[PDB]
C-alpha cells in the first residue's frame, strides 16, 4: 500500500511548484494527507498536516491541498534552499498502515555552474610506516553534480586501486565527492608524479603530488 | 522545548533483536500518539507502528508484524521499539515522532541500526598534511572501518568554520573509509596545529589524532 | 456486529485519521 508521487519534479526561483501524490479511495479518499520535506542529511520535516493546515514555523509559501484520491504540495516563491525531497503519507484503513509515498526529488533551476575544488593528500608517513600507501583526492563544491575521476602514474593511467564515491549534495546545493588510490610503498616510490585528474562540464582540473 | 531524543547506533548479527528507545519531554507523554518510521540507506520512508503511551495499545505494519513489538515507561515518558529476526533489509535510520494526524512536527534524531554477519572494524586515523605551497587543506583520514558511522569533530567542536566532513566510500573489503577537512587560509599554514577527534561507536574507538605541518 | 471496543486500536485510528 503506497501512495504514487513523481520521481523528480523541476521548476523555476521565484514560481509555483506542484507536487502530486496519487492514492486510492482507502488512503487519501477517506483519511488526512500530510506532507513532509527532508533535506540532504537531515530527518523529514512536517510541512503540512490535516491536508492544508500549516505547523508553526512553516512558512506560508507552502500549501495542501486535497480532492478525491488526489493530494498536492504547493511551494510559492520557489527558492534554492527549497530543494529536498519532498514525500507525501496518509492513512490506509483497508490494512490500518499509514503508507508514505516514494518521493519527490525538487530541483530549482537557474542554478549556475561551479568548478570542482579538489584537494590531492599524499599518503601520511605513519601509513608509510604502516607499508600502505593511500592517494586521497577530495572533490568539493561543484554543480552540476556529475565528475569523472583519473589518476595518472608519470602521465600513465592508474587503473586498479581506484575507489570513488557517488555525488553528495551539501548544504550550499553543490556536490561533493572522494576518490582514494590505494598504493604499496614500492609503487608510491617507484612513480615521480602522481595525478588526480578531475572532469566537470567539460573541463578537467589536475592536482599532483610527489614522493 | 518538546524534544525527542533517541538510542545510539546499533550493529546486531542477522537473526537478534535490537531495542531502539525515544525519549520524550516538553509535554503530557500520554497526551499524544507516538509513531515510529524507517528509512534505509538511499531509499524513502516506511511507517513501522503506532504506539499510545496511555494503555500500551500498539498497531504494526503487515511487513514487520512479524518482527516489532513497542512498549512504553510512562514514569520515564519512554517508548521502545524491539526488532528482532534481524535481517539485512532492517539496516536502516529508524525515526520516531509525536503524531500530528500522522508522523508529525518533533521527530527524533534517528538510530541507525545495521544488521550484518561481518564483525565490527575500528577505524585507523591518519593525519592528511598540506604539503605543497591562498587556500589550503588539512584533514584526517578515518580508514578500513566497519560499520557505519563515524563522527569527526575538529579542536574537540571549538571549529565549526571551514569543516567539510566528506562522504564514505565502501571499498571492494567491505570496509568504509572516510575524510575530514579543514580549508584554512594558506598564509596560516606552520602557525596552528589542528586535532580530529574520530568516535567509531560500533568499536569503542574514540582517538585524537593531531594533523599538524 | 457490535459496537466496537474501546479496546480496538484499530477502529480509534481509523477515526483519528479519517477525512469525512
Amino acid at each position: 500500500s503506497v501512495l504514487t508521487q513523481p520521481p523528480s519534479v523541476s521548476a523555476a526561483p521565484e514560481r509555483k511548484v506542484t507536487i502530486s501524490c496519487s492514492g486510492s479511495s482507502s488512503n487519501i479518499g477517506t483519511n488526512f494527507v500530510s506532507w513532509y520535506q527532508q533535506l540532504p542529511g537531515t530527518a523529514p520535516k512536517l510541512l503540512i498536516y490535516e491536508n492544508n493546515k500549516r505547523p508553526s514555523g512553516i512558512p506560508d509559501r507552502f500549501s495542501g491541498s486535497k480532492s478525491g484520491t488526489s493530494a498536492t504540495l504547493g511551494i510559492t516563491g520557489l527558492q534554492t534552499g527549497d530543494e529536498a525531497d519532498y514525500y507525501c503519507g496518509a492513512w490506509d484503513s483497508t490494512p490500518g498502515t499509514w503508507v508514505f509515498g516514494g518521493g519527490t526529488r525538487l530541483t530549482v533551476l537557474g542554478q549556475p555552474k561551479a568548478a570542482p575544488s579538489v584537494t590531492l593528500f599524499p599518503p601520511s608517513s605513519e601509513e608509510l610506516q604502516a607499508n600502505k600507501a593511500t592517494l586521497v583526492c577530495l572533490i568539493s563544491d561543484f554543480y552540476p553534480g556529475a565528475v569523472t575521476v583519473a589518476w595518472k602514474a608519470d602521465s600513465s593511467p592508474v587503473k586498479a586501486g581506484v575507489e570513488t564515491t557517488t555525488p553528495s549534495k551539501q548544504s550550499n546545493n553543490k556536490y561533493a565527492a572522494s576518490s582514494y588510490l590505494s598504493l604499496t610503498p614500492e609503487q608510491w616510490k617507484s612513480h615521480r608524479s602522481y595525478s588526480c585528474q578531475v572532469t566537470h562540464e567539460g573541463s578537467t582540473v589536475e592536482k599532483t603530488v610527489a614522493p | 522545548q518538546v524534544q525527542l531524543v533517541q538510542s545510539g547506533t546499533e550493529v546486531r548479527q542477522p537473526g537478534a533483536s535490537v531495542r531502539v528507545s525515544c525519549k520524550a519531554s516538553g509535554y503530557t507523554f500520554t497526551d499524544s500518539y507516538i509513531h515510529w518510521v524507517r528509512q534505509a540507506p538511499g531509499q524513502g520512508l516506511e511507517w513501522m507502528g503506532i504506539i499510545k503511551p496511555s494503555g500500551g495499545n500498539t498497531r504494526y505494519a503487515q511487513r514487520f508484524q512479524g518482527r516489532v513489538t513497542m512498549t512504553r515507561d510512562t514514569s520515564t515518558s519512554t517508548v521502545y521499539m524491539e526488532l528482532s529476526s534481524l535481517r539485512s533489509e532492517d539496516t536502516a535510520v529508524y525515526y520516531c515522532a509525536r503524531d500530528s494526524r500522522g508522523p508529525g512536527i518533533f521527530w527524533g534524531q534517528g538510530t541507525l541500526v545495521t544488521v550484518s554477519s561481518a564483525s565490527t572494524k575500528g577505524p585507523s586515523v591518519f593525519p592528511l598534511a598540506p604539503s605543497s605551497k591562498g587556500t589550503a587543506a588539512l584533514g584526517c583520514l578515518v580508514k578500513d572501518y566497519f560499520p557505519e558511522p563515524v563522527t569527526v569533530s575538529w579542536n574537540s567542536g571549538a571549529l565549526t568554520s571551514g569543516v567539510h566532513t566528506f562522504p564514505a566510500v565502501l571499498q571492494s573489503s567491505g570496509l568504509y573509509s572516510l575524510s575530514s577537512v579543514v580549508t584554512v587560509p594558506s598564509s596560516s599554514l606552520g602557525t596552528q596545529t589542528y586535532i580530529c577527534n574520530v568516535n567509531h561507536k560500533p568499536s569503542n574507538t574514540k582517538v585524537d589524532k593531531r594533523v599538524e605541518p | 456486529h457490535s459496537v466496537p471496543k474501546l479496546s480496538d486500536f484499530e477502529s480509534e485510528l481509523s477515526h483519528w485519521f479519517k477525512n469525512q
